[PDB]
């Protein structure tokens, strides 16, 4: 009989897997608090009832009848899974899912192996015991491929997968033993024990020692590309991406490229070549800027660092002091309480409490002094920063800006040159032919240079549209770098907030406790004065 | 690795040598018998084990017979966690006969705590009593001998 | 479900508005305090 | 009987994600709690700076 | 011989710059076989577990 996976199940199942493992009898286990969950043998026939767990880390459901997986996209953070051994014919809805490490499919109706390209961090994957068919396919999940095979897939999916057992499938019964050589040299120590048969070695071209040199050599020029497109993106400068691209948003420019198509080509290329430069040293120059204002960022917690570690060694001797001066005091009060001289003790015991009370006084002191020491250090610093760094990037914002400003006025300049003498040539040729094909592209040319006050106002409207977009993009970038300097502050700022509110109500609690303590030792000392009448 | 990095255990000579506890019947090099007070250990912060839930001091005194233990200090925090832990439940010793004893022992958090404490002071116990025949040894070999040339 | 769900926020937005009041006056009351409070340092200085 | 689950199944999903939403008004009541004891604190500990400068 | 102490005395310096860059160049590899080695451990369990 064909069933689900209940709610009433679900607490059926987490009963189960809590005395598999001994886990506390709690009836009220939070639903959005979930990591691991057994579905052993429930002869499972559909997947349902699991929504809400994003933070799942493990998960079973071997030995059912299970048979299509889908919808596994809102479930991207699991880590162990076991789904072999069931109704499985395909192999999709998990393409969301990069942090699984353990993927069991062996056992099933599996014949093509698809949808693992977004989890390349897989290291287990157990598919064996299946109907495939051909041992290559697996080769497309390490960067090998037969050859004479066209194969886009020129970037490896799968590195670190050391966990793959195909055993048993039908192709995996003929010439015993080749196909996993022919995979591994695709593809631990039957890894160097196949490594060494001079077959398995001779038949292929791309090894794993230079696979492993070229891969040091890819992941390093990966890190220095992010690198790189984290410097650009600090110099706030990311916006102007699509400066280069505007033209193909100036539908303008089409419309004129018809007059002149190889000179347009030419000028355009100039143009978009001198701005790339100028705007590159743009951002680097930001880039410089903005590195120096990191360093000034880091070395402000680095100094709050370490002011701070002074203030809670000096709190920690001073209460140190006062544990002390605890001790000592119960000492005397056990001592005195068998000797049983209540006046002196209580009269011990308030000075103590005055002492309690000037230990409350000074530590709030300390906490003041630190009010001044971190605000005089935001003050200083954002000044410095005002003064130096934030300066630094205006002007050289203000200058890439009109230097960006300046191309653009040369650009329409050419083309009010190159305009000119198109209309001019136009002027001279029309008096000569005036039958020619009817040619379409020459009528239109005819019709643009006829009308040299509208193609004029077509490209001061180019150029004007060009510059509103350049300089509006530059405001961009220089309202995202206000607003991420602002933010640096206010976080530093709140969090001090934080930070001092908690620390208050340390020594608070502290103070309390203290009193209650003397006021439970007086008390009882106290009290031992009521046997006596 | 263990990252306990201070270690050590208070002495008092204030009571003959006690003939019940064999952990307490010490083959002390020095004399033979010798008597138990207290026990002190400091570890060092893994910065990936939570502070609240990772002992950085821990004191089991037998005078006081209960347990103090230091924990770090969160972010933020200048309260220090100083806690005294009474020591009657934590050999098993606690006892059933006792009917209205709030028996909230079922939980395990009590008993992984117990766990926990019980190793620890055990592997003290038998750590250092091999430091008593290491150091026996290590000091007689240092003193028998006469003195050799290269 | 729709419906129900519909009408339990619809005081939501109110109060929302209430608390960023709130909490912007609450910002200014600070930073007038601190004004204050500044400057009475400052005269200190000044006298100091 | 499957009609009756799923429809059972709808209606406990639904308990889950209307006492979900009656929660924001928690939270946010939670949270000015939190803001108008630190802001009542804070005046009081400037007009006592204040007093003590 | 004072000439001859100086180059001397350059060839030690020299040789212990050529000697400290051995140790610490020698340390950072084999703290990056460590690394390597503990990432072995990881899979080799887990592959063990995989296959019971």
């Amino acid at each position: 009989d064909p069933r689900v996976i209940n709610e009433q199940l679900i607490l059926d199942a987490v009963k189960q897997f809590n005395q598999e493992n001994n886990k506390i009898t709690t009836e009220n286990i939070i639903l959005q608090q979930l990591r691991q969950l057994q579905l052993s043998f429930k002869n499972i026939l559909k997947i349902q009832h699991l929504q809400g767990l994003e933070r799942l880390e493990k998960l079973q459901l071997d030995n059912n009848i299970i048979e299509k997986i889908e919808n596994i996209d809102h479930l991207v953070n699991l880590k162990w899974l076991d789904l072999s051994f069931n109704c499985i014919k395909k192999i999709e809805g998990l393409d969301k899912l990069k942090e699984l490490t353990d993927l069991s499919l062996f056992n099933n109706y599996i014949e093509k192996i698809e949808g693992l390209h977004n989890n390349t961090k897989l290291n287990v994957f157990s598919i064996g015991n299946n109907r495939l068919k051909s041992y290559e396919e697996i080769t497309l999940y390490f960067g090998y491929k037969p050859r004479g095979e066209e194969g886009t897939n020129d970037r490896p999916e799968f590195k670190r997968l050391q966990v793959l057992n195909v055993s048993g499938n039908p192709f995996t019964k003929d010439k015993e033993n080749e196909y996993k050589n022919h995979i591994i040299c695709a593809i631990e120590g039957d890894r160097q024990l196949i490594r060494q048969d001079e077959q398995i070695s001779n038949s292929y071209n791309f090894t794993t020692t230079d696979y492993y040199q070229q891969m040091q050599a890819q992941e390093q020029k990966e890190e220095m590309d992010r690198q790189t497109l984290k410097k650009k993106k600090d110099a706030r400068m990311d916006i102007l991406d699509n400066l280069k691209d505007e033209y193909l948003k100036i539908e303008d420019l089409q419309r004129v490229k018809i007059i002149k198509p190889n000179q347009i080509n030419e000028e355009i290329e100039k143009y978009c070549g001198k701005i790339n430069d100028h705007v590159v040293e743009m951002q680097a120059a930001v880039i410089q800027k903005h590195q120096l204002i990191l360093q000034e960022m880091s070395k402000t917690e680095v100094s709050y660092k370490e002011q701070e570690a002074l203030h809670e060694k000096e709190t920690l001797q001073i209460l140190k002091e006062f544990e002390h001066e605890k001790k000592v005091e119960f000492r005397n009060w056990e001592k005195e309480a068998a000797n049983g001289d209540a006046k002196k003790e209580e009269s011990r015991l308030k000075t103590l409490l005055q002492k309690t009370t000037s230990l409350k006084n000074k530590l709030m002191d300390i906490e003041i002094q630190l009010v001044e020491e971190l605000e005089a250090i935001f003050t200083d610093y954002d000044t410095k920063k005002k003064e130096t760094a934030w300066k630094d990037i205006e002007e050289i914002i203000v200058l890439g800006q009109k230097k960006i400003e300046e191309e653009n006025v040369k650009f329409y300049s050419n083309l009010n040159v190159i305009k000119n003498k198109e209309e001019a040539n136009y002027n001279s040729t029309q008096q000569q032919q005036l039958e020619e094909e009817n040619n379409e592209e020459d009528d239109e040319k005819a019709s643009l240079l006829e009308n040299k006050e509208q193609l004029a106002q077509m490209i001061g409207n180019i150029k004007e549209t060009l510059i509103d977009s350049h300089t509006k993009i530059i405001l961009s970038a220089q309202m995202e770098l206000q607003k991420d300097l602002a933010e640096y502050a206010k976080q530093q700022k709140n969090k001090m907030y934080e930070r001092n509110r908690k620390n208050i109500s340390q020594i608070i609690a502290q103070i309390d406790a203290y009193q209650t303590e003397i006021n439970e030792k007086l008390k009882q000392g106290d009290d031992e004065s009521d046997h006596e009448n | 690795d263990d990252r306990v990095i201070y270690r050590s255990i208070r002495f008092d000579n204030k009571r003959a040598p006690s003939s019940q506890n064999n952990d307490k019947v010490f083959q002390d090099n020095h004399v033979g018998d010798v008597q138990i007070t207290k026990m002190t250990q400091k570890f060092e912060k893994n910065p990936h084990y939570p502070a609240n839930e990772q002992i950085q001091k821990m004191v089991i005194d037998l005078i006081k017979d209960k347990v103090i233990v230091y924990y770090h200090m969160n972010d933020g925090e200048i309260t220090p966690i100083v806690k005294i832990y009474p020591r009657d439940s934590m050999h098993g010793f606690a006892k059933l006969n006792e009917p209205g004893g709030d028996n909230k022992i079922d939980d395990p958090l009590v008993q992984l705590e117990n766990t926990k404490m019980v190793n620890l002071e055990k592997d003290c116990l038998n750590q250092l009593k091999q430091q008593e025949k290491i150091a026996r040894d290590d000091e007689k070999t240092i003193r028998e001998g006469e003195i050799r040339l290269e | 479900h729709l419906a129900k769900k519909d009408k339990l926020d619809k005081e939501l937005q109110k109060l929302e508005d209430d608390f960023a009041k709130l909490k912007q006056d609450h910002a200014n009351d600070e930073t007038k305090l601190k004004t204050n409070k500044r400057q009475q340092q400052n005269s200190l200085a000044d006298n100091i | 009987k499957e009609a009756r689950a799923e429809e059972g199944t709808q209606q406990r999903m639904y308990e889950f994600e209307q006492k979900q939403l009656k929660e924001k008004i928690n939270n946010l009541k939670q949270k000015t709690d939190t803001e108008n004891m630190v802001h009542e604190q804070l005046r009081n500990f400037l007009i006592e700076k204040e007093d003590q400068i | 011989v004072q000439e001859e102490k100086k180059d001397h005395q350059s060839l030690l310096k020299i040789q212990q710059k050529k000697f400290d860059e051995l140790i610490n160049n020698l340390i950072i590899k084999y703290e990056e076989r460590l690394a390597k080695l503990k990432e072995d451990l990881e899979l080799k369990l887990k592959v063990e577990i995989h296959e019971l």
